[PDB]
């Protein structure tokens, strides 16, 4: 007659490691990294992302004709720009400060547009000779639809001296931008004035852009190039914009109705008819795990990124065989 | 293990026992079987459960990378950020790695520690009445039926009456 | 007779958590993290604080008239400036690489002040007139202490030509600044010339400012703007100003006279009367314990910051009831 | 514990015992009380201090911030300044909270090893002339005064003799 | 150590045991030795190396810095830079320092466990049949010639013979 | 008759520290950490790094005179510069975006120098006076050797519109300068025309630079200085210069042809003629270590750096007086 101490077995072959040895088999284990995705773009708390697919943030903003998916977009989760969007900015140019509007967007769940200097309002200007090739729209020329190519009319570029105040509640975008002819004969054909400025001013900001009129390089078949600026127009504070010549001027600027979390991600996926409370760049998490390893970039209630291949805990013992 | 009884001088475990981690078996005139010790066995689940959580809660406040984009002439700040963000994941994972490696070896251990206390809680109650076989058992001098076996499970086992 | 092996208890009930249980009552215990603070801002090894009070950096260093208080401010361990100083530019501006040069104050104690330009010595242009209601002083228009705003003489600004030179021991911080009026008759009302120019050089620097004519919204009742400029003058090197109109011109500069460790702290603390050897932003810390939980950024010989709520080592063994 | 002493065959602490960690207590015809055994007392307070000490050591070179100032138009790179210093905190906090959870675990399992070891010194003392209890106390076989139990302490229990 | 064993119960180690970790020494009318248990010792080995080979694997992958220059008015980002490496520094010293300080612990523990273990290994074979002399030593009550000898360090002692 | 239990003890003195105890002697250790190193530089991999001694980057890449020695050097490991070289821009001035340049080179390891407007091909401007004594080269004056001081020929100078295009294969490093002279008759000295301008285009790129004329301090003799430019062309994209003035030409450009792994190291060592797998800015390191703590800029296949000065594991068991 006796009596024995033993502890369990079973049929598992669950390994974890050790500092000193690895692949030890144990009776119970517990993965805590999750590895799989459901590889999709996917709605964030029912709240769809903006996805902008072959748009940049800039041929979004400032309207390229290309964009008009995007004319107006209802309050967003995420926004998912591509690697390398082919419709940027039609008529070549640069961006200024673009980074860091970018960066703006990231605090920004909702824009709405609103008109601020309507396109019937040029009485003395010419507000609608102002297309390209560059920019076409069902064939025919066109041009960013939120800015204005103001021209010569009746061979006479009066100074401009507009202002707006912003009434409205909100923080306002607005955007303007300036031409930059390829020579002089090109300068005096599209504004008579050879040399010119535009001046904008508000509480802060205090500007002064001149055109550089030199040779370039064809980009989509232009010689001229655009630049394009941008400010955050506080509520009750005014915008003076005084200028003889080269002027993109405003037709629409966005109101900023909702901040919070949002961010700009990096995707060539496109939209996925799914919901999640976990997003990443190359599809959605569904887990309870503390870790995963999909990728670092996530939004929302997420599990913990780390570059493991493989976390497990035993809980269990030793198993014998 | 570092408390010499699971797959020590206990050779190996117990398919025959599925109700507990550790315990009993017994043999006797009546018969034999398995007896799960459910005190030793919860205490084991309650450390290794307040082990999991407790991990799970020291690495969810944690590094979270964001996107931010830099232009041609920025790289020096984007290579500061791309170096920032991947040194901090690597701090992380090292984190997560090591610190599984480090309470797995604690977790077997201590398996290995209750199973070796049961053996003690048991010899110490048995003493001279009965032989240590060295492998785990303990033959009785006397007979001891069914009842005296759950005496011994107990911990009321009348060493004086035999 | 028996003998029995044992171990102590007491009536301790401080608590310890470990991995795998929480609330463990041990005999002895010992807290290594401080959470306690004195709620004020202190000497640090004796040497006071500057505290700018209602003042920003700016104001002081330029000489806003509301802050003749720091007019002389002896050696000092840190700076504390509030959020938002109400009195910061008077008339209304900017501060170019206003940032770099708070920066600069992290590692600044003391500043000596000294004349490099004399208001007397202006004698060809009227140096008194440069007075603004946006900066009053006492009921009367006064202006920023350190410079001077130059205007024309007897309707007529000739070019200046000015140059100082580094002859004392130390690095130099010399300031300046551009006037930006609202319009072409306020240009020639207060400087004749209808375009002008201030240009700066020293060994590294070579700049040429040009002020920008444009209307602008008020601010303080000013539709000008001032853009304020700094360098650092090394040793036995010469500045040399050119300007024919628009020039805010220096006449105090400050030596730097003591380098070392120090900080610009956020708070909207005033002084204590007391001393400390560790500080931070809402009190000063008197302890030995090897962390804090009470402000990340500090000033002096301080525990560790770390988040936590609690950081308690067992010493003692488990306490049994 | 992992030991099995504390808390475990040693069911419970002795507020009698004022002197020391660990120690003695005996009963025979001339009284009762405790005795602290000194050696294995300063072994603990030596392991624990340095322990304190090595923590108190490893955390003060670490990560301390500094205010920086950015306008309007350097947001990225102040965020990034900002996850720059919560970064560390979070990872210095953690290893502060790890450290601390961790090296209680020891060190409670590190008294409960010394009790067992006394435990042990005195069991290999006695030997056959005493009874072992099973509770931490040994009951003497030959009659035992305070001189005995002095020497039971001592290390030097003649066996033989008895 | 923890487990009693290495300088505790045993006093000191064997200059004269050369060809292992922990072994036997046996002392008979024939003379007198040492020798090595082969498979403790093993063990022992194993564990230990795949220790190192696991403490320079979690390390390799780890922050590395890299020159960046910047000008006399981008201060704040070149404060920032430098504040960065060096906080990565510091949290790769703090890992490496610790994780050696702990493992070391762990080592001599690992080391005094071993023993620990092979001690009770041979005294659950023994049982009865010797005086445990309290030291690491076990007397004979038989006489114990070296062939004898050998069957306890086989595990393949007969205790019914003797 | 009897039967002992033991372990291992030797002569070792060897010590490991633990967390309850330091200077624990064991029977067998393993040091960790790398403390040694050769004291100089070498090849990385049998591939010699490009070692200016004297000579900045600046100096190297503009051609410094006394910088000949890098007229043409072959692919590098890696790249060691000076603290304080001496041979920088021995004509005073700046470099835009000097660091951004530095930055571009560390994945840089190989350059071809190639001509891209021929010194001889300028025929209605003086393009062999353009020398400075602050630029000697064998006693006499000299310049940069990969651009062109260009000047008036005649007496006059006729716009500049030149042009080159990219149509090797790489990427292409332009370099370019404007000279801003000290005053007016200077500048109708050199070039006649008053004011002027340098205008530089590419598909990205779109500037127009124009010479600032103020008094400046003298360093190396010179009251002028040279602002010194740059841009990557890409590969069948092409650059265009027009001015009317204050020109410095490009010469020679560089092919960028080998990417990849390298680093600018400073470092007051020289060549020592050895071989390695891993260096540092003092010296070497030959070793299978998992740690060292020499210097934290490494580069090749190196141990990883930390601050101890002591880290030993412990194999062995405690060992016994
Ligand atoms: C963009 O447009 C908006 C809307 O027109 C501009 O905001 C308005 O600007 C005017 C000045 O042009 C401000 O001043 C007038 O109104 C105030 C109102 O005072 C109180 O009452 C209103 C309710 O009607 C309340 O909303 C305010 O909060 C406030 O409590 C008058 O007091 C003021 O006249 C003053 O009277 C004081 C007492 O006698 C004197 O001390 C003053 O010296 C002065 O004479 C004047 O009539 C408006 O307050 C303001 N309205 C709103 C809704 O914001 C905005 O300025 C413009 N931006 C730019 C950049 O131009
Ligand atoms: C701001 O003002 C200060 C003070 O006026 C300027 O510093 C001074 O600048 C002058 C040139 O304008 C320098 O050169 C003169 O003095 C040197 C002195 O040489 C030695 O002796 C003095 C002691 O008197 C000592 O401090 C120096 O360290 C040095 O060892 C003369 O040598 C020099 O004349 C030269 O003689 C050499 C030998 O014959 C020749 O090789 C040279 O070609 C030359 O002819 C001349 O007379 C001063 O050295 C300098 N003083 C000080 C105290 O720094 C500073 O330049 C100015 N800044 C600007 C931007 O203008
Ligand atoms: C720097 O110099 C280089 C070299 O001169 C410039 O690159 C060349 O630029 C010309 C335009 O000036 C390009 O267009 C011509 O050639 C294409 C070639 O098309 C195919 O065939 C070549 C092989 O010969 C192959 O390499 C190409 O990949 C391509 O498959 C012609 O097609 C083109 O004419 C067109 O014909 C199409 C069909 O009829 C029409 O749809 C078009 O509307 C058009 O009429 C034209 O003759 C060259 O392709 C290009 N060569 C190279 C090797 O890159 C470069 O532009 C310049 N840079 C600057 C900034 O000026
Ligand atoms: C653990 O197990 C032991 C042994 O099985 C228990 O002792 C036994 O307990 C039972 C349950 O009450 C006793 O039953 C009683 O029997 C008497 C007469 O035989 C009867 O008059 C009562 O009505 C009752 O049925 C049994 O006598 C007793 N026997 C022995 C030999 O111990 C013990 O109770 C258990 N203790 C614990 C702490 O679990
Ligand atoms: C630990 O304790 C034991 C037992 O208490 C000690 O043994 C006793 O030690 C005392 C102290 O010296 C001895 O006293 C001597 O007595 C003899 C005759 O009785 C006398 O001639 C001497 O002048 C002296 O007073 C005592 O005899 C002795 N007795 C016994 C039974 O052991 C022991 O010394 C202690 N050892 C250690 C290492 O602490
Ligand atoms: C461990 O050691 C024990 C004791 O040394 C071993 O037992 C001995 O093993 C030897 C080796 O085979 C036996 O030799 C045989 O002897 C018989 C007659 O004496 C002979 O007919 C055979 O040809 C052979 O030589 C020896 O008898 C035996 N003796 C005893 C007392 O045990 C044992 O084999 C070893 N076991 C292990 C697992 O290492
Ligand atoms: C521990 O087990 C793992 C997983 O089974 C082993 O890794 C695999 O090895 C197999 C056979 O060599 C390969 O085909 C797989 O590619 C490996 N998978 C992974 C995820 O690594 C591993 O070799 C074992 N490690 C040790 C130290 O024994
Ligand atoms: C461990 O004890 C702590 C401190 O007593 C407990 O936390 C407190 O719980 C009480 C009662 O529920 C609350 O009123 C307090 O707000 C808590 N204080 C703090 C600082 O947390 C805690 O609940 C216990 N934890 C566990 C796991 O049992
Ligand atoms: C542990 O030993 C080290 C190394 O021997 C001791 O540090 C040395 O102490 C000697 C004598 O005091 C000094 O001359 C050396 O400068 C020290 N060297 C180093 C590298 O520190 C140390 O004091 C001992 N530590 C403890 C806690 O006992
Ligand atoms: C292992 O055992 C369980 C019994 O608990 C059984 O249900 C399961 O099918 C088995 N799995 C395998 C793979 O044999
Ligand atoms: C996530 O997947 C699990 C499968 O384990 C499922 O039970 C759960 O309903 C899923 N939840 C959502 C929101 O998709
Ligand atoms: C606990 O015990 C000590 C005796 O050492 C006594 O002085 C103290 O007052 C007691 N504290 C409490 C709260 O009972
Ligand atoms: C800090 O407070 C302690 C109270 O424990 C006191 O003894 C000490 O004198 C104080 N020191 C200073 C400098 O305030
Ligand atoms: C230590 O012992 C070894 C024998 O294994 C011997 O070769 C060596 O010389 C000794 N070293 C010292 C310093 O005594
Ligand atoms: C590095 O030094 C070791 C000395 O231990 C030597 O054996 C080895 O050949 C050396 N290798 C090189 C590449 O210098």
């Amino acid at each position: 007659d006796q009596i024995c101490i033993g502890y369990h077995a079973n049929n598992s072959t669950e390994q974890v490691d050790t500092i000193m040895e690895k692949n030890v088999t144990v009776t119970h284990a517990q993965d805590i990294l999750e590895k799989t995705h459901n590889g999709k773009l996917c709605d964030l708390d029912g709240v769809k992302p903006l996805i902008l697919r072959d748009c940049s943030v800039a041929g979004w903003l400032l309207g390229n004709p290309m964009c008009d998916e995007f004319i107006n977009v209802p309050e967003w989760s995420y926004i998912v720009e591509k690697a390398n969007p082919v419709n940027d900015l039609c008529y070549p140019g640069d961006f200024n400060d673009y980074e860091e509007l970018k960066h703006l967007l990231s605090r920004i769940n909702h824009f709405e547009k609103i008109q601020i200097i309507p396109k019937s309002s040029w009485s003395s200007h010419e507000a609608s000779l102002g297309v390209s090739s560059a920019c076409p729209y069902q064939g025919k020329s066109s041009f960013f639809r939120n800015v204005v190519w103001l021209i010569k009319k009746n061979s006479t570029y009066p100074t401009i001296k507009r202002s707006y105040n912003n009434t409205n509640q909100e923080d306002l975008l607005v955007l303007w931008g300036i031409h930059h002819p390829n020579d002089a004969a090109e300068q005096t054909k599209l504004y008579r004035n050879p040399t010119t400025y535009i001046s904008v001013g508000t509480s802060t900001l205090n500007q002064r852009l001149v055109p550089r009129i030199a040779t370039r390089s064809k980009v989509n078949g232009q010689n001229g190039r655009m630049e394009f600026f941008w400010t955050i127009l506080k509520p009750n504070d005014a915008i003076n914009f005084e200028s003889n010549g080269n002027f993109i001027a405003p037709e629409y600027a966005y109101k900023i109705v909702k901040k919070g979390d949002s961010t700009i991600m990096k995707s060539e996926l496109e939209y996925g008819n799914c919901n999640t409370k976990c997003q990443t760049p190359m599809g959605a998490i569904n887990s309870s795990m503390p870790f995963h390893n999909i990728h670092p970039l996530t939004i929302g209630e997420c599990p913990k990124y780390v570059k493991s291949n493989r976390l497990v805990l035993a809980t269990g013992l030793r198993n014998s065989p | 293990g570092l408390f010499g009884a699971i797959a020590g001088f206990i050779e190996g475990g117990w398919q025959g026992m599925v109700d507990g981690w550790y315990g009993y078996h017994h043999s006797n005139e009546q018969g034999s079987g398995y007896a799960a010790d459910k005190e030793s066995t919860q205490k084991a689940i309650d450390g290794v459960t307040n082990k999991v959580n407790s991990i799970i809660d020291k690495m969810n406040t944690q590094f979270e990378a964001v996107g931010r984009e830099f232009n041609n002439l920025e790289r020096r700040i984007e290579n500061l950020n791309k170096k920032m963000e991947d040194g901090f994941l690597d701090v992380w994972t090292y984190n997560a790695e090591l610190l599984v490696l480090m309470e797995n070896e604690r977790t077997l251990d201590f398996h290995d520690s209750n199973v070796k206390n049961l053996y003690d809680k048991v010899r110490l109650q048995l003493r001279d009445n009965a032989k240590e076989l060295g492998n785990g058992c303990f033959e009785f001098y006397h007979k001891c039926d069914n009842e005296c076996m759950e005496s011994v499970r107990n911990g009321t086992y009348d060493y004086p009456q035999y």
